[PDB]
């Protein structure tokens, strides 16, 4: 086939490699900032719920 | 002009009329921390795959 085959073939695959290394350099800053951070969607570690703390008087009234 | 209560008549659970003000922050608490940025927005497939090494799809 013509060179017009292999032209637009490699546009083709190199704009989307090209797509994947810079995601991939944007994913490692990424995960790094959010693991540092914490204030991202993931990465949260967990901790105690506050729903099982009870808050109907206790015996003391001083707590 | 006494009477005896009555059994468990004592151990009520009684209501006042005390005029101080509820007290706002009995525990004196801090300022609770800001929520961490909410989890919302639509999904959609995973760009360019995997983007794993040579794994295309």
């Amino acid at each position: 086939d013509g060179p017009e085959k292999n032209y637009e073939k490699t546009m083709a695959i190199l704009q989307i490699e090209a797509e994947k290394a810079e995601l991939r350099l944007k994913e490692l800053e990424v995960r790094r900032l959010m693991r540092a951070r914490g204030d991202g969607p993931w990465y949260q570690y967990p901790t105690i719920d506050k729903a099982l703390i009870d808050h109907s008087p206790k015996t003391t009234p001083d707590n | 002009g006494w009477v005896r209560p009555d059994l468990g008549e004592l151990s009520k659970v009684t209501k006042v009329k005390t005029d101080r003000p509820l007290p706002e922050n009995p525990y004196h608490s801090r300022a609770r921390p800001e929520p961490n940025p909410e989890a919302e927005g639509d999904l959609k497939p995973a760009k360019h795959g995997s983007r794993l090494f040579f794994w295309t799809m």
